[PDB]
């Protein structure tokens, strides 16, 4: 869970270049934070695995 | 391996969709040569009336 | 001294930067959210199709 | 149609090896001055925290050239330099006095 | 029947097109592995400079 839970963040870094919203910028392999939210665990194990 | 496999299915739905088309637009041809007996009109548009 | 200076030299040379199993882990990651997004790519030329 | 399949023909394929040549911590930018994204890794911070990195081989040599311990912070190296060329004018300083006296 | 095929044609367009640019953005020289440093001090490099 927290393996899976840094990877992500560090992922979703990788994507956001907190660049200025460009509302055009091409995102690697075309993906979105959100894609990678999806990866997450279970929100109970989230919260478990961060206590 | 899965991205492999994913490739090849996507590959095979856009053949697929290609090769649907093709058939749906043979319906619309219409036989120029009288002789080939074998394509009977599907529409009157193409009837001799 | 000198013992202690090439013990220090071996432990230096020995920090375990795993960046290579990391970057690993980073690029499995972003490709597995690739693969779901590109099955649901996938599923709608699928639809398309039937039609 | 046939057109258009034919651009995404192997599409999956060919966007995974572009992504397999791309260097992941390139991508971390980082504005220092709110305005200039540069990568992390081009920081002159992080030149020597990663035995990975680009420039460590180089930053490493440049180290042990001035005699500077490795796991001194980065943001040491100018000062140390500078005190260095300090000791230099002291010694030179001290030849000379010693050879007059002499 | 012109309706349905112009729309799928423009699906794949639009994602041809989108293709397109997301190769052309990991196509970036700076995004690609670990070029050799170069031997020449950048002028973006301030502190080896100094």
């Amino acid at each position: 869970g927290l393996q899976q839970c840094m990877l992500v963040s560090e992922c979703s870094r990788l994507l956001t270049a907190d660049s200025v919203p460009p509302s055009d910028s091409t995102s690697i392999l075309g993906l979105d934070k959100q894609d990678l939210l999806d990866l997450l665990p279970p929100n109970m194990l989230v919260l478990w695995v961060r206590d | 391996h899965l991205l492999r496999v994913t490739n090849k299915k996507l590959n095979h739905e856009l053949q697929s969709i290609v090769n649907g088309v093709q058939t749906l637009m043979s319906f619309f041809s219409t036989p120029e040569t009288a002789c080939e007996l074998s394509s009977q009109p599907i529409f009157l548009s193409q009837l001799l009336l | 001294q000198e013992q202690i200076q090439t013990a220090e030299r071996e432990i230096v040379g020995q920090d375990l930067n795993c960046e290579r199993a990391q970057d690993l882990c980073r690029r499995s990651l972003l490709l597995r959210a690739f693969n779901k997004k590109r099955e649901e790519e996938c599923e709608a030329l699928c639809q398309s199709n039937k039609k | 149609i046939i057109q258009e399949s034919q651009r995404l023909q192997d599409s999956i394929q060919k966007e995974v090896k572009h992504f397999s040549a791309i260097c992941l911590p390139a991508l971390l930018k980082v504005s220092t001055d709110g305005f200039n994204l540069l990568p992390s890794r081009e920081l002159s911070i992080n030149r020597m925290s990663n035995t990975h990195a680009p420039y460590y081989g180089i930053f490493k040599g440049i180290y042990e050239s001035v005699r500077l311990p490795l796991y001194k912070a980065p943001e040491s190296v100018l000062s140390h330099v500078a005190d260095m060329k300090k000791q230099l004018f002291f010694l030179r300083s001290q030849l000379s006095s010693r050879s007059e006296a002499i | 029947v012109y309706r349905e095929l112009g729309s799928i044609v423009q699906e794949l367009k639009e994602s041809g097109d989108k293709l397109e640019e997301r190769l052309t953005m990991l196509s970036d020289v700076n995004l690609l592995s670990a070029s050799k440093p170069r031997s020449n001090i950048d002028s973006k490099d301030l502190t080896s400079h100094r």
